[PDB]
């Protein structure tokens, strides 16, 4: 058994972490007070769920989680929420005043004053770890904390923990739920500085989650709460292999082996089905074939793009519920005939399949209907680079005029970092196109 | 995240008192400083603007400044006079004679350190101060000259704090003296350097609005200030009430100001209403959106179609469909996208607050960062030059120690600002 | 077609299906980047506080 | 008020569509980089498909199908036929062709040619038209990039008076629902010099290109014969009609090609939508069999028809998606049960 530490940075990371840790508790039968009746390993153990929870002599199961924001108000809602007893104050780290959507402010100015304290509270959890695999880092591209401080944390973790794997869940900015305008700057700056410190990064475009909530959950104008519960379902699907018995994606290392042949191109695309409104009266339950085929519909993807116009380097299918291998392989064979699924010539054309029999857990009072079977597909397709192209073009439009740059220079950052990061992205965009056409 | 509020001079104190009168009502604070509201939503951010005192009484974090006592005596005997902390009335006796020099260099200089003592005392009682705001005019001498001296000295003592202003720009249609272009030009230079957001209230737009739309044949300054306080309440709504997302002044400024000197905004309000005259028909979201984007509803006398929007913020208040808001906001941009700069993507942002203002079921506040504001500064420059080429009325200033060079300098800087706006209008 | 590495437990199972075969900077440099930006800040703050000092001199002179 | 942008200025067809759209009073043109468009008339190179369909509150439509180049490139078209089972190396209406890379299936073309020379059968090929394999294998290496080799049709149907050659051009509109519309008016880009079966090196009677023919204008105005006459000439000379002898095959070829790549390019469930205008080029042999030569993805129209086709595009491809405040197209559909 090897432990995983989760780091939630900024507003988006913190509120997504709460969504995830709440779902984890329901999945493992852990109550809000940290008691887990079914665990008979009182005060310890090396069960799979211990990867994400530690135990106290009093039988309290505590997340291996650090929440960090440069501003108290979001994390205060953790300290007073339904799961207040779950975490202890040493895990919740807040500043006074935030990065104001300014990458330079979160990385250089404000980050410098808090980085040491955070690394200390992380090193207090890693001390309780018999063997640490690495970290799961949740954050937004857009925020000043999520972009700036995250990349500073990641640089240092590669120093303090050189052997130790690092995975991100990153919220890609969307205008529909953002009141910011400088997010393209922060996104490119954090990607350039984090890229060679991250082994695998799962991007979630808020635009895609937003439209999924509208189309399939019949929610007129989604809130962060609607978005985060859906995101946590997908994050849980990705991390379930780390928390339950199985043989696929059992350690953070296997994630990059199975999904990331090329280190730089480490942005797998997640597609999830089915999303069904809990308020939908009559629902015909969907088969293995139907949900699997839905993994190739762009409208079910975490990032709107067209995989038909790129090439796959890897593909995992992760099932929850009543699924058996015979039906999976029959569905794949049908889908292969009907759909354009073209791999790079040096990778085998195939799918790694993991089935967990427990059907997905849903938050009581949420927007998601319970389903008999669900699937999350992790595919490393070059088509996700469309998201880099959109973001880079927005960056180019503003930077040509140096709009908003004075804010970043005024916190100690040099205009040349803008052009360094942008060309790194230009190199990344060509890496994707070498491989994909 | 507390804000410290300062109001300076005749105009600054009259509009400023209306602000505290309006929001004190919105937060259920009576003229005694005692809370008598119904909801808890109207006390969650009350720390932003009010200090809590003994007796569960709320005291505005407001400093009242003048160089003559007449207007501040009228404030204390005024509708909400008792609520202000009496130690925060800081005033001289000699007046400023509608003279920027007196307010900035001689009479104001004598008084400024006393004002800054109160500012410091109010600041040190702030858990996390997030900035300052000032109300003042640019046409007189105290608010214009001493107000900008205060701003310079506040930035010296608090160089990293946000500073925002409501600045009443002078106009000959509503005018007290002929030297207003002189005082405005000198003040604008200071604002260009030392403020993060300046909401430009042009006193003739308020006049045309009161006359042509509210059908008031002889509007008073009081009618003019009703429109201003409606906007002041509107633009601060999302700091004073829990809502969609909370941004501190810095984050708000970051996303509205792409260039440090171009921070002079065009405010607007819909529906436009007069005191007393009761509105019975609520507006539909399409009606609010058309009106708040219409030139007639702007309070800086500038045609938005003569320039391009760098950024726009809109604050809707009341119960309404945020979906309908999204669609109507997206309809305005997609229908007139040639008045928005194509090189700042998604530069129109929106917020909604469920709490409507007093007397309206529904309202919208418009904040426009348009290059059309250059027309306001061109007007001042023309009026400035018309007198300055003959050195007219300068003796009022040279007698306080000023040289012609400082005027030449002030004139040149504002002509730079105008040309800076023109660069981005053609990009 | 070909189903391999099948592995079963009480919780679920996993396998692989192939349809076809194929054809860090140091804590030193970090500290320096950050401090080279903190000095960049105080140079800018000093120029402002200087520019404000020249203004103060002009106020005394008027 | 719908909005659109223009990003291909060399486009004769969409230059006219732009004119039609503005002259309705309900469409307005923005500038090339204004991303708030309902409709895009895009460039032919590196059109940024990845940036479409991400503008909140704007239904977005582009006049090109991402992925359609696999049909409109000679190297890729050859590939698509002998690689897609629905077209299948045995395809009956596409000339025998191979992909040869300059120093690939050159070996395969040596063998399939040898019992076409040492098999006592007719023998000519095209890329240069020759009858010896080395005359061609020396020319493709000498010119640069990959070329397509293709069997040359030594028995083309010839138009009398003149004993001439021709090729048929048909314009096809695929809308966002992937309806396949054949414009009823085609054209024959005819030769005016009689076909010379012996000397292939003079390529004025072998190559029917409207430009490379500029005996211009003798028989028809512009080396362009329209469908009413070609129908009449077929009736008088061969007793048949255009519909029966040729067009049925044309519709079959058009439909087979576009249905083959439909899964790869369809925008049914996509966040943006595509239509596209294609020009198919056919070639009739003496036995009245239709052969597909090439598919042009950015076709120019003929002068008499611009008014009609460019209106048709607006009616069924644009206004279907952006409605405003008998038909000139033949809809190609067929579901035979088996
Ligand atoms: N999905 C999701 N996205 C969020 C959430 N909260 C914020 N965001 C996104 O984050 C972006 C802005 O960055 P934030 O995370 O809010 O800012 P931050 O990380 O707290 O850093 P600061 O700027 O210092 O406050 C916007 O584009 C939002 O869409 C959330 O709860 N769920
Ligand atoms: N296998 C074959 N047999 C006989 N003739 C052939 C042939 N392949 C091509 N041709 C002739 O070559 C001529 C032009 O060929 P092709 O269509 O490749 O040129 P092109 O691509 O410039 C036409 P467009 O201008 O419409 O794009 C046609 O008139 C056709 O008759
Ligand atoms: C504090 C806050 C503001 C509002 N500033 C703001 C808002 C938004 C924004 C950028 N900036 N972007 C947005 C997107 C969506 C919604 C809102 C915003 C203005 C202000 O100025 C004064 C100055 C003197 C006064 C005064 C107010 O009241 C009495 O005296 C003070
Ligand atoms: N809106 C408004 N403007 C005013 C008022 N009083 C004066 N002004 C304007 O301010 C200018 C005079 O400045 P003044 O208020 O005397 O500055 P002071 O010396 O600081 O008090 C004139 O151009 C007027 O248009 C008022 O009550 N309301
Ligand atoms: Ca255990
Ligand atoms: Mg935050
Ligand atoms: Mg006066």
């Amino acid at each position: 058994m090897r432990e995983c530490i989760s780091i939630h940075v900024g507003q988006a990371g913190v509120q997504i972490g709460n969504a995830c840790w709440e779902l984890y508790c329901l999945e493992h039968g852990i109550q809000p007070d940290g008691q887990m009746p079914s665990d008979k390993t009182i005060g310890g153990g090396d069960d799979s769920f211990n990867t994400f929870f530690s135990e106290t002599g009093a039988g309290k199961h505590v997340p291996r989680a650090v929440f960090v924001d440069l501003e108290p108000t979001v994390i205060d809602e953790v300290r007073t929420g339904t799961y207040r007893q779950l975490f202890h104050p040493e895990q919740l780290i807040t500043g006074k005043e935030d990065a104001a959507n300014n990458y330079a402010r979160g990385h250089y100015t404000i980050g410098k004053e808090i980085i040491d304290l955070v690394l200390d509270r992380i090193r207090k959890l890693a001390d309780q770890c018999t063997g640490l695999q690495g970290f799961l880092v949740f954050h937004s591209f857009g925020g000043g904390t999520g972009s700036g401080f995250t990349s500073l944390l990641m640089e240092r973790l590669s120093v303090d923990y050189g052997k130790k794997s690092k995975l991100e869940f990153s919220i890609y900015p969307a205008p529909q739920v953002s009141t910011a305008v400088v997010e393209p700057y922060n996104s490119i700056l954090t990607t350039h500085t984090t890229l060679e410190h991250s082994d695998c990064a799962f991007m979630v475009d808020n635009e895609a989650i937003y439209d999924i909530c509208r189309r399939n959950l019949d929610i007129e104008r989604p809130t962060y709460t609607n978005l985060n519960r859906l995101i946590s379902q997908i994050v849980s699907s990705i991390t379930a292999s780390l928390r339950f018995d199985g043989a696929l994606n059992v350690d953070l290392t296997e994630f990059q082996t199975n999904l990331v042949p090329y280190p730089r191109i480490h942005f797998p695309l997640a597609t999830y089905a089915p999303v069904i409104s809990a308020e939908k009266a009559y629902h015909e339950q969907l088969s293995v074939a139907e949900i699997t085929n839905a993994c190739f519909e762009p409208a079910n993807q975490m990032v709107k793009c067209d995989p038909r116009h790129g090439k796959y380097m890897a593909c995992c299918l992760l099932y929850r519920g009543d699924v058996v291998p015979k039906d999976v392989n029959a569905a794949i064979a049908t889908i292969k005939t009907k759909r354009s699924i073209q791999f790079v010539d040096w990778c085998p054309t195939g799918f790694k399949v993991g089935i967990n029999y427990q059907p997905p857990t849903v938050v009581p009072g949420g927007d998601l209907a319970k389903v008999q079977r669900a699937v999350c597909m992790l595919s490393n397709t070059t088509a996700i680079a469309e998201a880099w192209a959109r973001l880079d073009h927005k960056f180019d439009l503003m930077y040509a005029k140096r709009a908003f740059v004075h804010w970043y220079v005024g916190e100690g950052m040099e205009e040349g970092e803008f052009s360094e990061a942008r060309e790194d992205m230009a190199a990344l965009e060509k890496d994707y196109e070498e491989v994909g056409v | 995240r507390e804000i410290v509020h300062i109001q300076a001079g005749q105009c600054g104190n009259q509009i400023g008192a209306k602000f505290w009168e309006v929001i004190s009502d919105e937060h259920g604070i009576d003229p005694t400083g005692s809370y008598h509201g119904d909801s808890d939503l109207q006390l969650e951010r009350i720390n932003v603007y009010y200090n809590e005192a003994a007796g569960n009484k709320y005291v505005p974090r407001a400093i009242l400044v003048d160089l003559e006592p007449g207007t501040m005596d009228s404030v204390r005997s005024g509708p909400f006079g008792q609520i202000f902390r009496p130690d925060n009335f800081v005033f001289g006796q000699s007046g400023a004679g509608n003279n920027w020099a007196k307010g900035h260099y001689t009479e104001g200089a004598e008084l400024v350190d006393s004002v800054l003592d109160v500012v410091r005392k109010e600041s040190e009682s702030c858990d996390c101060l997030q900035g300052f705001q000032l109300t003042h005019s640019l046409g007189g001498g105290t608010g214009s000259g001493m107000g900008t001296l205060l701003i310079s000295k506040i930035r010296e003592e608090y160089p990293d704090r946000i500073m925002n202003t409501f600045s009443v720009v002078p106009s000959p249609k509503v005018s007290d003296t002929v030297v207003e272009p002189y005082n405005a030009t000198l003040s604008v230079h200071q604002l260009v350097e030392n403020t993060d957001e300046t909401y430009c209230i042009d006193n003739e737009a308020l006049y045309d609005i009161c006359f042509r739309t509210l059908k008031l044949t002889t509007p008073t300054y009081g009618d003019l200030n009703h429109l201003v306080s409606a906007t002041m309440s509107g633009v601060t709504t999302c700091l004073r009430f829990p809502g969609q997302l909370n941004a501190d002044l810095r984050k708000l400024a970051v996303n509205m100001v792409p260039f440090p000197r171009l921070h002079f905004f065009m405010p607007g309000f819909a529906p436009l209403t007069s005191r007393g005259s009761q509105q019975y028909r609520a507006l539909t979201v399409p009606e609010l959106t058309q009106q708040m984007f219409d030139a007639k509803n702007m309070m800086a006398a500038c045609d938005p179609r003569h320039g391009r929007y760098l950024t726009v913020a809109a604050v809707f208040r009341g119960r309404m469909s945020m979906k309908e808001v999204d669609e109507q906001m997206l309809n305005v941009q997609n229908k007139n996208s040639s008045y928005f700069v194509e090189w700042i993507p998604n530069n129109v942002k929106t917020a909604v607050c469920d709490i409507p203002p007093r007397g309206l079921k529904m309202s919208a506040t418009f904040i426009g960062n348009s290059t059309a504001i250059q027309e306001l500064f061109k007007r001042i420059s023309e009026q400035f030059t018309a007198m300055f080429r003959r050195k007219a009325f300068l003796h009022w200033y040279t007698g306080e120690g000023m040289d012609e060079m400082e005027f030449t300098e002030a004139e040149s800087n504002m002509n730079d600002l105008v040309s800076e706006y023109q660069q981005y209008q053609d990009a | 077609m070909e189903v391999i590495e099948l592995n079963k437990c009480t919780s679920g199972q996993s396998f692989e299906v192939i349809l076809k075969p194929p054809s860090d900077p140091s804590l030193e440099e970090i500290q320096k980047k950050l401090e080279a930006a903190e000095e960049r800040r105080k140079y800018q703050e000093a120029e402002l506080l200087k520019h404000l000092a020249e203004k103060r001199e002009h106020e005394r002179e008027v | 008020m719908y909005t659109f942008v223009v990003r291909d200025e060399n486009s004769s067809v969409y230059a006219e569509v732009s004119r039609l759209l503005l002259a309705t009073g309900q469409w307005k043109r923005l500038r090339k980089d204004n991303p708030r468009f309902n409709l895009m008339l895009g460039e032919r190179n590196r059109l940024p498909f990845g940036r479409l369909g991400h503008e909140p509150g704007l239904v977005q439509l582009v006049n090109y199908y991402r992925g359609a180049d696999k049909l409109c490139r000679k190297a890729s078209l050859v590939k698509l036929i002998k690689t897609s089972p629905e077209l299948s190396e045995s395809c009956t209406w596409f000339p025998e062709s191979y992909v040869i890379y300059p120093t690939d299936e050159r070996e395969v073309f040596l063998a399939a040619y040898n019992r076409r020379r040492e098999g006592r059968e007719g023998n000519v090929w095209i890329a240069l038209i020759s009858s010896e394999a080395s005359e061609l294998l020396d020319f493709i290496d000498e010119q640069g990039q990959v070329h397509v080799i293709q069997k040359y049709l030594e028995k083309p149907l010839l138009l009398e008076p003149g004993h001439r050659k021709f090729d048929i051009r048909s314009w096809v509109l695929v809308d966002h629902l992937y309806n396949i519309y054949l414009y009823r008016e085609g054209v024959l880009r005819t030769s005016s010099e009689p076909y010379n079966s012996a000397n292939f090196q003079d390529k004025t009677c072998h190559l029917t290109n409207h430009c490379i023919q500029k005996n211009y204008g003798r028989y028809e105005e512009g080396n362009e014969m329209f469908f009413e006459e070609f129908n009449q000439y077929l009736m008088d000379a061969l007793n048949t009609t255009l519909e029966n002898s040729i067009l049925l095959q044309i519709k079959h070829i058009i439909r087979s090609c576009l249905m083959c790549i439909e899964p790869a390019i369809s925008t049914k469930h996509l966040h943006y939508q595509s239509f596209q205008l294609f020009g198919f080029d056919f070639m009739v042999d003496e036995e009245l069999k239709v052969w597909l030569i090439e598919v042009n993805g950015a076709p120019a129209c003929a002068q008499k028809l611009y008014a009609e086709l460019c209106q048709g595009i607006v009616d069924v491809a644009i206004s279907s998606v952006f409605p405003l405040a008998t038909s000139i197209f033949i809809k190609l559909h067929h579901h035979h049960h088996h």
